[PDB]
C-alpha cells in the first residue's frame, strides 16, 4: 500500500553532482517528514539527514559530516523527495533508503522536543550507489582449477545481478555461488565453486549470464 | 552526538529460545529508542517505536523496554523467519543515530571448515592481473580468521571476503577470500598460502601451492 522508491543510479562519476530520487505513493506525502539514510557495504545504517513537511516548516538537518555537502528538498505536488550530493566520492558508495518518520496515535508528530519518534515505518527499497570511474560491463570467466574442490571466478561486471548454473543445471550438490563483492575499482566479482570427488576427475561446465550485457558465457574448468 | 553501542555483535540461537538484544546508549535518552529488523539485501523493517510499543503488524513475540540508558530487545520465542539482523536507533534529538546491529543466526553444533586453494588462471594474468582464491567449505560458527602468506610473507589490505547466507538445510556457512595482485608482483614470489582459523581446528590449517606447478 504505502510505498517508497528510490531511483538515480548505479555508476556514478565522482566529482559531479548527483541527485537521487525518492517517489511515494499510497500515503498523502506532504504530512510527512522524510529522511536519507545510506548503507556502505557491509556497514551498518547511517542517516544522511531529513526533511519536515510543510507544516512543521519544512526546515532540513543533517548529520554532521553531510552539512553544506548534501541537500533535500521535496516537490510535495510531485510526491517525490530528492537528495542531492555535491562532490560524490568513494566514500559515498552505498544503498540509499528513503524513508518516512511515522507520526503518532493522533496523526500528529510530538509537541515537544525533537519530535520524531515514532520510527521510520515505510521505506524504499534501496538504490544502490557506486561512485567510480568505471563503465557498465559483463563479467570476465576464469576457471579455478581444483574429496576436492573446483569453481568458476566471475569478475568485473556491472551492475548485478549475474546467474550462475553448473552443467546446465544439473550439478547442484555442493553448488555455492558466493554474494558479488565490490571491487576497489567499482566493479563486482564473485566466485561460484563445488565440491566434488577426486576420482571423478566428468567434466564441468559453470554457466554464467548476466542479463544487462546480454552477456553468456560457458567456461570448462578442468585440472 | 548520542552514540548506540548494540550487543551482542552476533548470536546464535535455537527456534523456541527467548532472545535477548541490548543496546546502550552514551546518554541518558528516557524513551526514544526504535528497534529494526534487516535482512540481507533488504530494507529495515520498524518493531518497536518509544522503546516499548509494538508497532502495527509486528507479532507479540517481539517486546522491549529500556531505563534510559540501557535498552533491551526480545524475542519470545524466536521463530524461523526472525534469524536476521537487528538494530537500535536513537530518536530523542538530531543527528538520528544507529546501533551497529547484532546478527542473530540459528545455532547448530560446531563445524570446521575444509580448505582449499585456487591459483589464478593463466587466461587472467594474460590480463596482467592474478586473483588467488581461499575457500572455506560448509563451517559453523560464522567467525573464521583467514591469512594469507605469499613466501611466509604475512599479507594485509589486499584480499576480500565473501560470506554466505547461513545455509538453509545444514546452518553452516562458506566463504571466499581472494587476494589479487599485480601480474609482475605474482611471478617475483613462489609460494602461495592461505592459513585458516577456526573454532572447529584444533590447530590452524594451511594450504598452499607453488607457482607453475
Amino acid at each position: 500500500a504505502e510505498q517508497l522508491v528510490e531511483s538515480g543510479g548505479g555508476l556514478v562519476p565522482p566529482g559531479r553532482s548527483l541527485r537521487l530520487s525518492c517517489s511515494a505513493s499510497g500515503f498523502y506525502f506532504p504530512d510527512y517528514a522524510m529522511a536519507w539514510v545510506r548503507q556502505a557495504p557491509g556497514q551498518g545504517l547511517q542517516w544522511v539527514g531529513f526533511m519536515r513537511g510543510w507544516a512543521y516548516g519544512g526546515s532540513a538537518q543533517f548529520a554532521a559530516f553531510a552539512v553544506g555537502k548534501f541537500a533535500i528538498s521535496r516537490d510535495d505536488g510531485r510526491n517525490v523527495v530528492y537528495l542531492d550530493v555535491k562532490n560524490p566520492t568513494f566514500e559515498d558508495t552505498g544503498v540509499y533508503f528513503c524513508a518516512r518518520e511515522q507520526r503518532n496515535k493522533d496523526y500528529r508528530y510530538g509537541q515537544e522536543g525533537f519530535g520524531y519518534s515514532y520510527g521510520m515505518d515505510v521505506w524504499g527499497r534501496g538504490t544502490t550507489v557506486v561512485v567510480s570511474t568505471a563503465s557498465t560491463k559483463g563479467p570476465s570467466v576464469f576457471p579455478l582449477a581444483p574429496t576436492a574442490a573446483l569453481g568458476c571466478l566471475v569478475k568485473d561486471y556491472f551492475p548485478e545481478p549475474v546467474t550462475v548454473s553448473w552443467n546446465s543445471g544439473a550439478l547442484t550438490s555442493g553448488v555455492h555461488t558466493f554474494p558479488a563483492v565490490l571491487q576497489s575499482s567499482g566493479l563486482y566479482s564473485l566466485s561460484s565453486v563445488v565440491t566434488v570427488p577426486s576420482s571423478s576427475l566428468q567434466t564441468y561446465i559453470c554457466n554464467v549470464n548476466h542479463k544487462p550485457s546480454n552477456t553468456k558465457v560457458d567456461k570448462r574448468v578442468e585440472p | 552526538d548520542i552514540h548506540m553501542t548494540q550487543s551482542p555483535v552476533s548470536l546464535s540461537a535455537s527456534v523456541g529460545d527467548r532472545v535477548t538484544i541490548t543496546c546502550r546508549a552514551s546518554h541518558f535518552i528516557a524513551n526514544y529508542v526504535n528497534w529494526y529488523q534487516q535482512k540481507p539485501g533488504k530494507a529495515p523493517t520498524l518493531l518497536i517505536f518509544e522503546s516499548s510499543t509494538l508497532q502495527r503488524g509486528v507479532p507479540s513475540r517481539f517486546s522491549a523496554y529500556g531505563d534510559g540508558t540501557e535498552f533491551t530487545l526480545s524475542i519470545n520465542t524466536l521463530q524461523p523467519e526472525d534469524f536476521a539482523s537487528y538494530i537500535c536507533q536513537q530518536s530523542h534529538s538530531p543527528p538520528v543515530t544507529f546501533g551497529a546491529g547484532t546478527r542473530v543466526d540459528q545455532k547448530r553444533t560446531v563445524a570446521a571448515p575444509s580448505v582449499f586453494i585456487f591459483p589464478p588462471s593463466d587466461e587472467q594474468l594474460k590480463s596482467g592481473t592474478a586473483s588467488v582464491v581461499c575457500l572455506l567449505n560448509n563451517f559453523y560458527p560464522r567467525e573464521a580468521k583467514v591469512q594469507w602468506k605469499v613466501d611466509n610473507a604475512l599479507q594485509s589490505g589486499n584480499s576480500q571476503e565473501s560470506v554466505t547466507e547461513q545455509d538453509s538445510k545444514d546452518s553452516t556457512y562458506s566463504l571466499s577470500s581472494t587476494l589479487t595482485l599485480s601480474k609482475a608482483d605474482y611471478e617475483k614470489h613462489k609460494v602461495y598460502a592461505c592459513e585458516v582459523t577456526h573454532q572447529g581446528l584444533s590447530s590452524p590449517v594451511t594450504k598452499s601451492f607453488n607457482r607453475g606447478e
